[PDB]
RNA sequence: GUCGACGUACUUCAUAGGAUCA
RNA sequence: CAAAGUCUUUGGGUUCUGGGGGGAGUAUGGUCGCAAGGCUAAAGACGGAAGGGCACCACCAGGAGUGGAGCCUGCGGCUUACACGCGCGCUACACUGACGGAGCCAGCGAGUCUAACCUUGGCCGAGAGGUCUUGGUAAUCUUGUGAAACUCCGUCGUGCUGGGGAUAGAGCAUUGUAAUUAUUGCUCUUCAACGAGGAAUUCCUAGUAAGCGCAAGUCAUCAGCUUGCGUUGAUUACGUCCCUGCCCUUUGUACACACCGCCCGUCGCUAGUACC
């Protein structure tokens, strides 16, 4: 369901994206910065060194941005990350587990950067609404009749994951080919106010210590 | 795995029994 | 358009059906696939006939990932314009407008079905499944009582649906004769829509007629004719001579006192032989 | 025969109205 | 409602009927009922072309690098009740240096009631560490966190020395029940490699790369880490499409003024007609 961080500007307007780091990166995170910039469309950049977090976003505010998705590592590799919806929207705050890197393994292609398709897999609960609303109103408005670049999300046992494939349409089905890295994403945070707040209304929060959040998904 | 298994059995379980007293008394 | 919600009468309909595990299933009018995804685990294929590409879209999206995603086929249109194709038994719930077409339908099949589990409303289904001498006997049970057997299953009352009509329904099981008999069907209908005109009033009534009489002497006119036997002198037209070749024969064979609503089947095969020992013939 | 018409036995659906206060 | 009346609870005569209404259901040791069948057999699509924008997955210039050393550390061999393959960081490889003294500019927050937190001072002990107290339940006391790099002179001469401390041993506090498996902190002593690092190699266009310190660990990740906080602070690009790859059109189709005035090839749908 669109919402009220979402519906005057849904479909009306296509959005841009910033990506940025926690404070002074480490060399394999910021290529993995330049995957997830590379991998989304309106995709532009920018390196955070030595600047206040309330005067950084409240400057990128004015100058006009959708979104804001910023990282986090642990000793090279990342682990976490949080999205701020820019107009007074919801920051979510995720923990990423696994990573593929196309300069790892080989180079099979391009990701043509095309508008591109999207795919968000078995999300029943408004939680999962919430999450698919947030994350289809950071894809490009206008993917084409035949955009072959698939993204996908999964939502089997709280686990999102998230891959990108390129199908071509051949003689008696559509054939793949895996790009873009592939993921553990999970959630412990949403927050309606932005991140400059630090104590605005808090939607959620992952109980930890509760028993049966073993068994139970979303909360 | 197990816990999955075990949750299974029981709902199943319960809700028979549930239903075989649901199945004898408007008789 | 009405909806069985009931969950439990609809296992019920499927079980009774003794769907064997290599069988062909029709099934006509199947809605949303409340009742459908038994019906594909206890058969090999079954072969859904539809005409909403509505329902047709969602219930083909119902099997999708499911592992008896293979085993069906939806064939759209008119029920009553297609070719179905072999089917071995058939479940029904289709709406009632063509529960009287739908029958002869598959009476009249090339390889017949062997057993068929019909939802019909109350009424209908109490002509379908009524024995000689009740209210209720009708020429329709008659025609149907010759060349199937027919046998209720339950009652399925109308709070049993959404949204909830006015009429009660049955369930049937209609089961065809292997082989069919060997009496012609149009001559079987022919005699039968002449004596049941009026139910209860006696056979020899409805031999008065002078439509009746004038469609008899066209009849045996006709039939002369396709043995080539010219005519003899008539006092009015030919139907002089059919007059008291038809009193004769409900003088011998009884039947022409006898109330036509009361007479079994055995009775309007004497009729039937009589009238054809004589030269009549009714189509 | 998950058959019908009864005859017994039982189950269930329909309960709020005025006055003041917030 | 002139009967549906007969002064509060009831008698003028007489015939008949009811034992509780409406909508759904379920059961049955009960009563009456209620079939047919025994020979018959389906299987529009495809290739090419040109026209305009895009990229530290492109060009140009370099900055910082890693890959060298040493040490910690994330995925890969083999073992227990140790000879290893892919990667991330810090420290240094010395005179812009190294040690002795002088001066010094922050911000982020945190902190204790029936507990001892965060603290000030005086005290003594090289230090490590022990002394009682107020300040603070919070701008008040830490706290101006007098921070580190930074600046001056002093010492020293390129020396693998005084750069360098991996490496050990001993003593000291200091817990804790014990440190024992150098848990930690001081002190002394030991003084390795490291003489700038090949193949490759990532990131990068200003408060930027880079270098320095202070704070907190707030239900997920994190402890020789992480995230904040501030400090100092630059060079080259701010241009291009040559390659690489990405997007837009082939009616410019959209309405004066300045341009021109068929997208191309292959298999298609169908029509026609000479032919057998």
């Amino acid at each position: 369901q669109v919402d009220d961080e979402y519906a005057a500007t849904s479909g009306i307007m296509d959005p841009r994206i910033i990506v940025t780091t926690s404070r002074d990166p480490s060399t394999r995170l910021s290529q993995f910065a330049k995957e997830i910039k590379l991998l989304f469309p309106n995709a532009v950049r920018l390196n955070r060194g030595n600047y206040v977090m309330p005067n950084l976003v409240d400057a990128c505010k004015k100058s006009g941005t959708t979104d804001l998705v910023v990282l986090h590592e642990h000793r090279g590799v990342p682990t976490s990350l949080t999205i701020s919806h820019f107009p007074h929207g919801p920051t979510a705050q995720f923990s990423l587990h696994n990573v593929v890197m196309r300069h790892d393994i080989i180079n099979a292609g391009n990701q043509s950067e095309v508008n591109p398709h999207l795919i968000f897999d078995n999300f029943t609960t408004a939680l999962g609404k919430r999450v698919v609303c947030i994350l289809k109103h950071l894809f490009n408005a206008g993917p084409k009749k035949d955009s072959e670049r698939v993204i996908t999300f999964a939502n089997r046992g709280d686990f999102i994951s998230v891959r990108q494939h390129v199908y071509v349409r051949t003689r008696e089905g559509v054939e793949i080919a895996e790009v873009g890295p592939r993921f553990e994403m999970r959630l412990f945070e949403l927050r309606l106010g932005t991140l400059e707040n630090k104590d605005a209304d808090v939607e959620w929060q992952l109980r930890r210590f509760i028993r049966t959040a073993n068994k139970k998904d979303y909360l | 795995f197990e816990a999955r298994q075990r949750i299974e059995e029981k709902n199943k379980e319960s809700s028979d029994y549930h239903a075989k007293m649901a199945h004898i008394v408007n008789t | 358009q009405h909806i069985l919600k009931n969950p439990l009468v609809a296992q019920g309909i499927v079980d009774k059906a003794q769907i064997r595990p290599s069988d062909v299933v029709l099934e006509v009018g199947p809605g949303t696939g409340n009742l459908t995804v038994r019906i594909l685990e206890q058969a090999k294929n079954v072969v859904a006939v539809e005409m909403d590409p509505r329902m047709a879209a969602e219930l083909t999206k119902r099997v999708r990932g499911t592992p008896v995603e293979k085993k069906l086929e939806i064939m759209l249109g008119d029920f009553m314009k297609t070719e179905l194709p072999y089917f071995d038994i058939c479940i029904s719930n289709t709406p009632y407008q063509i529960s009287s077409p739908l029958v002869f339908k598959l009476i009249n099949q090339p390889r017949p079905p062997r057993v068929s589990i019909l939802m019909f409303q109350r009424e209908f289904a109490l002509r379908l499944l009524a024995r000689p001498g009740d209210s209720l006997y009708c020429r329709l049970s008659a025609n149907v009582q010759m060349w199937a057997n027919v046998t209720h299953i339950m009652k399925v009352g109308k709070n049993n649906f959404r949204p909830p009509p006015q009429v009660e329904s049955s369930v049937v099981r209609l089961e065809i004769k292997n082989p069919r008999p060997q009496v012609d069907y149009n001559e079987w209908d022919g005699l039968l829509r002449i004596v049941f005109v009026r139910k209860n009033r006696t056979i020899s009534a409805g031999f008065k007629s002078t439509t009746v009489m004038d469609i008899l002497e066209k009849n045996y006119k006709t039939f002369l004719a396709m043995n080539n036997e010219m005519v003899d002198d008539t006092k009015g037209s030919m139907h002089d001579v059919v007059k008291e070749k038809i009193d004769t024969v409900l003088k011998e064979t009884d039947l022409g006192d006898k109330r036509a609503g009361k007479c079994d089947q055995n009775d309007f095969l004497r009729l039937l032989y009589a009238f054809h020992q004589v030269g009549i013939h009714f189509s």
